[PDB]
């Protein structure tokens, strides 16, 4: 109840926090990876939706 | 009873070779392989009972032209995305092409 701890020196720290902002940018051409070089595919995936 | 495409095939049907074509994008039919692509001279090797070649996604990326066999790379031909920089219409018609 009658005893405190008070500081008698100071230390100077640097620390270092690493925070992700921005992620890589991304375009996929659905006719190519679906379906190929094939023209008949195209023609198919178009009625698909 | 007969397989399909996984080795060199000594029975064939009746059509007739044409002269192959090499750095243009062109229709290819290699012993019943069907793909549109750039065909290149590889630097790469080939086993003798290998006459395809295959990547990653199982796509057929080399073959062994029938004939000459010489391995021949095959590369998709050129394809990008096309983007339109278009100010507002009120402001112009004008455009540009990305």
């Amino acid at each position: 109840n009658n005893s405190i701890a008070i500081p008698t020196n100071f230390t100077i720290s640097v620390t270092t926090e690493i925070l992700p902002v921005s992620m890589t940018k991304t375009s996929v051409d659905c006719t190519m990876y679906i379906c190929g070089d094939s023209t008949e595919c195209s023609n198919l995936l178009l009625q698909y939706g | 009873s007969f397989e399909l495409l996984h080795a060199p095939a000594t029975v064939c049907g009746p059509k007739k070779s044409t002269n192959l074509v090499k750095n243009k994008c062109v229709n290819f039919n290699f012993n019943g392989l069907k793909g549109t692509g750039v065909l290149t001279e590889s630097n790469k090797k080939f086993l003798p009972f290998q006459q395809f070649g295959r990547d990653i996604a199982d796509t057929t990326d080399a073959v062994r032209d029938p004939q000459t066999l010489e391995i021949l790379d095959i590369t998709p031909c050129s394809f990008g995305g096309v983007s339109v920089i278009t100010p507002g219409t009120n402001t112009s018609n004008q455009v540009a092409v990305l």
